[PDB]
């Protein structure tokens, strides 16, 4: 019974472990998307004054 | 047993089938596409025992089972293996019977025409459905993706079909087949696999390296760089879980396999891969719509759902179009289940109920009909 | 052992999903800073739009 | 090895060239203008095995080769291929050697200007020809043909010309050029023969179907007459055999490409087709030209070998054209090998021999020279 | 012993070592894959005894020893008990010191990683050679039988490698590795003659099974037909002598055994058999490819020699090929044996002494340089 719970609660551990896997690789996705939109939220704030430059040119 | 005499729809891929009904937001069930045969002699008796499993019954009973896929790079060549597997997916897992209600069934429209007869037919004369319509894979894929104009890459198990749509228009003669996909990529990884020293060349071995490849393989956006690394150190080795309890570590060939999709080469096909092939879409519109489709490459089917696929399909893009214009992809979560998505999206549009062919139109007529009803 | 191991079994049902959910949280962090850096980035693409459509006038 | 320094002939396309001497009535051989480059890695050692092959070097190796073509559209893109393969075509088949002869290359009146420049500077720096001259090819299918008045309609691989000619001089306000090719006829029969199960993706398979093309297609003098019976009956039908024994047959397929010659939407484009711009180009020349132009329509080029274009092309113009008047096609078996016939013809011609650029004003003017001395 | 300072060449199977050196048609001598060892207490003193016996030491005393072979499904792993055979096969039959020696070894290319880096460093390490080589059994195979083109099945003792190769080249992606193996073809004629009252399980049992089907079995052109009358008769039954003066009388089993080859189900392996492989690989390549491949499929190796094999073969490959399409097999009387010639022939070669990895490459890189030297 301990190890059908045992097996279930595993399985939950697989299956939260599988979520934590899986946000975990969206984590990295969406921080990884963060940082390159950092990046570009930075360089787009720099071209929002290369643009803004060209435009006082 | 609905609330409405609602489609019901199932999308019937190489790889799996998705199926639910119409104006839901997700399959309610999902079937591989297989039918799974003994092969072995039965010694104890009054042990049940079929002659043929299907779907799930046939991967979860699959260690004495050869198992076969009745699609071949989105053609099905055996419909007695489809009318099971459907049969199946209606009555155990949606529990609706056609009889009552509509069918949406999908196929690329670059598939050779065997496929959609077939599936007018078996759903006509062995289900007894009031109606039926096939569609159209890149339709599909835009509606679940919130777009009319773009190009919809859909990578999966069978073949590429890279089809470029503008204003809910076919652009036809950009449209390239392209024999490269998921399938294919599971092939290289056990060959390579191989070379480590744990050989994959039967059918449960098969199924474990798609597994392995589903949970551990990614594309990267710089694959040269690394592999320089994952060639080298056994820190970007990940371990993977066989059946028996043994344990295979995969380093660069997590990522090399998912490379042929770029390095088509890996597997002897001669192909420029999917970016360029993407590209080639793209360039062979006309020069006003170009640039709706290089903001516009969107992402469905499978092994779109690879880290680094979005960015390295972007990227590759980029490298090869023009400067000034800024080249997109669109990635929803609605990956791999787009095609079934659109097709409960497309089952349920008002300006789409004229598109069904009753069965009476497909009496009269034949299978054929679906050549003058549904594109 | 197995009421240990169910404990360990719970507790990586516990463990997991509880680092499941901490990754939720960091997910939705990353997801929210990213929507807000993308906001950002395409607030500044269309500044940069609208500079290059001043940029052109 | 010849009693003159004879021009040497050099008819250049995007399929195949034919090479000979200047008054002879035929080439002395015909190359596939290829350059073919393995695709796979070598196991054997000691096996020979080139890094390129060129022409039917290419060709007879292809089977694990990726063939390009150096001219596309009527133009050289790679120049270092085209000198290969008039290494190959001077020195290894015709087994002459350009310095001590004039060359005469081939191209269109509209080809961009780099290809004859190009193809100056080869033969004026590789070969060190003495001389010259790039032609037009309406001119020496006019020599091949015994005219000096007509329309020439070119329709051939790369590109359709379609210049009208009166009195040996050009009327380029009425040249109804057009980007509709053989090479395109060639793309839509492997993606139409693809639908019929069997696929044509690779070279091997490119270089298969424009052999099927040659032998089975054919244009018809009615489409939908010819449709609708081709499309109810197999009796229409007609088998190929592939290299390695498939048998492959085509019905409505056979014609439906060729087709795109008058329909040109069948593959994306958006064009009235040949017979209309044939038509446009007698019609926009002067009143007293039409007369002239509308009795002498003389086809060459490609494709003028399908069933039924000659009697086609001629129906479709007479029926655009006015009543009284009587209006003719000029389609000898000439057709399309008038291009190198002209190119003997006009380099043998006394008053020809102002027109050729020698290795003398080369030097001071340069490879640009060809635009000052050809046309 | 000899008069040469040549290059030496030992083909290790996972059943007996060809060795001899390169410019002869022969092994020297072939000595067993086999390091002896006593299982029973001694009871004599001063009547010599070794504590172990290497190669035909260890077939000649197996009476009280058990015999372990070092190579499993074509590599290496006790690679102690492979420096201990090559020391004996070198030094005191071979007679050759392979410090003075460049040595050419070979493996199948779909055999894991290890198997080249451990001979690769045995030979240096052990052994000092100067330089070395490992090889491909097909390539091997087709320098003996004077082709660079055809399909070679090898016949192994532990795998069948199955691969295309074209003028020279490899076609990697349709090579069918299977496994099956002369190995299983004699563990299932131990348990065949299980069922006909004949128990062979002690090591010495195991090597007269493996004695009784190279003498008694064969394929049969026709299986059924053949076992209609086998089983029918006594007529089609052979008696082999068991080395106590008891025979064996085997009759239906006697190609039951070998036709695992064509049905491997009879070993639990999921395949179709070696016609099936043949096949395929022929199959996967280029339509340009597969005439010279069918015209040339290539017999390698043991059992190749069955009576009704190389018959057979041609029999089931044209079954599943096109019509009109010439299918043949060529199959030498340096059976068994040709793959030990085409090491011969390659280690000899003067387009082969670039191959080599010197010792100094090797001393530089480590065992991992095979990897990029080799193939």
């Amino acid at each position: 019974i301990i190890e059908s719970d045992l097996e279930r609660a595993e399985e939950r551990a697989e299956l939260s472990e599988g979520k934590c896997a899986e946000l975990e690789e969206e984590l990295k996705t969406v921080t990884n998307n963060l940082k390159s939109l950092e990046a570009q939220a930075e360089k787009y704030s720099q071209k929002e004054d290369r643009y803004e430059e060209e435009i006082k040119v | 047993d609905e609330d409405e005499t609602t489609a019901l729809v199932c999308d019937n891929g190489s790889g799996l089938v998705k199926a639910g009904f119409a104006g839901d937001d997700a399959p309610r069930a999902v079937f591989p596409s297989i039918v799974g045969r003994p092969r072995h002699q039965g010694v104890m008796v009054g042990m049940g025992q079929k002659d043929s499993y299907v779907g799930d019954e046939a991967q979860s009973k699959r260690g004495i089972l050869t198992l076969k896929y009745p699609i071949e790079h989105g053609i099905i060549t055996n419909w007695d293996d489809m009318e099971k597997i459907w049969h199946h997916t209606f009555y155990n897992e949606l529990r609706v019977a056609p009889e009552e209600h509509p069918t949406l069934l999908t196929e690329a429209p670059l598939n050779p025409k065997a496929n959609r007869e077939k599936m007018t037919q078996i759903m006509f004369e062995t289900f007894n459905v009031p109606a039926m319509y096939v569609a159209i894979q890149a339709v599909l894929s835009l509606y679940a993706s919130g777009r009319t104009t773009g190009i919809v890459l859909d990578s999966g198990d069978g073949v590429t079909h890279n089809v470029p749509i503008y204003e809910g228009y076919a652009l036809p003669h950009a449209i390239m087949r392209l024999d490269l996909a998921g399938r294919d990529l599971t092939d290289y990884l056990m060959k390579i696999l191989t070379e480590r020293g744990y050989s994959f060349v039967t059918t449960a071995e098969r199924e474990i390296v798609r597994d392995i490849k589903e949970k551990l393989c990614y594309v990267a956006l710089d694959f040269e760089n690394e592999m320089a690394t994952a060639a080298s150190s056994s820190s970007l080795e990940k371990s993977y879980e066989l059946p028996d309890g043994q344990v295979i570590t995969i380093g660069n060939e997590r990522f090399r396999c998912p490379e042929t999709l770029f390095q088509p080469s890996f597997i002897g096909m001669e192909s420029a891969g999917i970016h360029e092939t993407t590209y080639n879409s793209i360039m062979k519109c006309d020069i006003d719509i170009r640039k709706d489709l290089y903001a516009n490459n969107v992402m469905s089917g499978g092994t779109t759902m690879y880290p680094g696929i979005a960015d390295r399909m972007q990227k590759e893009i980029t490298a090869l179009a023009p400067s000034t214009m800024k080249i997109k992809i669109i990635a929803p979560p609605e990956r791999k289940y787009s095609v079934w998505i659109g097709g409960s999206i497309l089952a349920s549009l008002s300006t789409f109920q004229q598109m069904w062919i009753t069965k009476q139109e497909y009496d009269e007529a034949g299978p054929s009909i679906v050549h003058r009803k549904c594109f």
